[PDB]
DNA sequence: GATGATGCTGA
DNA sequence: TCAGCATCATC
């Protein structure tokens, strides 16, 4: 399987990332993610955030808008909640959101435990289908500014478009089997590509 | 199970504990006798309770878990117990419950913690779900114009005001790039949108 | 995440 | 032809 790593995590997650190497048959990639920690599927997001973060109900908004946002991308979200290296009810609260969401949560006492977990999570998803399964850089640049599209989906469209042309074209269902994403998404990309720019609009 | 609104149903093996306590300080609870699970949040929605007894036993809370997964009409909470002496043992837990079973897991420390998690999870049952936070393009269609090999952000609107979708843009020949364009960056937006 | 210093674009 | 324009490296 494959892992897509933020490269920002280099700088909060390091052993988790060295722990990620360590496994054979896993191929790591660390990308420009703008956000997103991990993508472990063509379709789920892993946010990993420290527990002593998730009990500082300071941080509960913006948690819900990082969530918010990945929502936006991923049709599946996991969150694993890391010890760093009390209980409160703000905690209880955003675990219970997530669980009324359908966000997936994980309990890691580590970054070598965040690894194992994340690799579980790939292991998983690849039995469900929607493994990871691909390796012009201008394009990829252009495929990353259709709003709200994952950067996973975003490098199967450079993978399996011959042309940026031939999925400017692209129907509905096209989108869908080629870019690698649910039929709601295919739409949103679908009408993009289609929208009528009137400049008088901004 | 039927459990009325703002009611938790609990096995009778609870009463007297400090959790059906601390509960009971809060919320109404019904004893029921014969039930596999620990609670009933609702009609559908159950709590299995792993203690750091089940824990630390083996693996025979497993077959608990597996019997409510396999119930059609149910949806189980995994509530254990992850404590000094459990905690090694809780990362088998974890896996078996939610990367096997897709069941939500839960871990708290103490009947006094599970009391304060269960009450906020009867207090997320009970909302509309539209109460949950987590339940125009022209801007970003000049950003993508912008990613053109040769287009900034003069040319992107220029472009736009012509070929008025990604698509039409897409399909634009040199010629008719040309009418916006100097051929240098036609040639470079043609190139772009039809190379193999 | 901003100038603005650098060299292509363009009729 | 020469400002205009895009681009990116360096604050
Ligand atoms: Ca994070
Ligand atoms: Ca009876
Ligand atoms: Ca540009
Ligand atoms: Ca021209």
């Amino acid at each position: 399987t494959c892992i897509l790593v933020g490269g920002h995590e280099i700088t909060s997650g390091l052993e988790v990332i060295s722990s990620l190497r360590a496994i054979h048959g896993l191929q790591v990639e660390v990308c420009p993610l703008n956000g997103c920690d991990y993508i472990v599927s063509n379709r789920m997001v892993v946010e990993r955030r420290s527990q002593s973060e998730m009990l500082n109900s300071v941080n509960k908004n913006k948690f819900i808008e990082q969530i918010q946002h990945l929502q936006s991308m991923f049709e599946r979200i996991c969150v694993i909640v890391e010890k760093d290296r009390r209980r409160t009810k703000s905690y209880d609260s955003l675990l219970t959101t997530l669980i009324g969401a359908g966000i997936r949560i994980l309990f890691s006492s580590c970054q070598e435990e965040t690894a194992d977990l994340l690799k579980e999570l790939s292991l998983v998803e690849q039995r469900k289908n929607v493994g990871i399964h691909v390796p012009k850089s201008e394009a990829l640049q252009f495929y990353l500014s259709i709003p709200n599209i994952s950067y996973i989906t975003a490098l199967n469209m450079c993978h399996q478009f011959s042309s940026v042309k031939r999925m400017a074209n692209s129907s509905l269902q096209e989108i869908s089997m080629y870019a690698q994403v649910t039929h709601q998404k295919a739409e949103e990309i679908y009408r993009y590509i289609h929208y009528v720019f009137d400049i008088q609009m901004l | 199970v039927h459990v009325p609104l703002g009611h938790i149903v609990a096995n009778e093996k609870w009463r007297g504990s400090q959790l059906a306590e601390e509960m009971q300080g809060k919320i109404k609870l019904i004893f029921e006798d014969g039930l596999t699970p620990d609670f009933y949040l609702s009609n559908r929605c159950c709590i299995l309770y792993v203690t750091e007894a089940d824990l630390v036993a083996g693996n025979g809370y497993r077959k608990r878990l597996v019997r409510v997964r396999n119930s059609n009409n149910l949806k189980g909470i995994v509530v254990v117990e992850k404590t000094r002496m459990s905690e090694q043992y809780f990362p088998a837990l974890q896996k078996f419950t939610v990367l096997d079973l897709g069941m939500v897991l839960l871990p708290v420390a103490s009947q006094m913690e599970a009391s304060c998690l269960v009450i906020q999870l009867v207090q997320e049952q009970t909302k509309e779900p539209s109460k949950n936070p987590l339940l125009l393009s022209e801007p970003s269609l000049l950003r993508t114009v912008q990613q053109i090999p040769g287009v900034g952000k003069v040319k992107a609107p220029l472009l736009l005001q012509k070929f008025p979708s990604i698509q039409q843009l897409s399909n634009a020949s040199i010629g008719e790039l040309e009418q916006v364009v100097g051929q240098a960056v036609a040639q470079q937006i043609h190139a772009f949108f039809t190379q193999p």
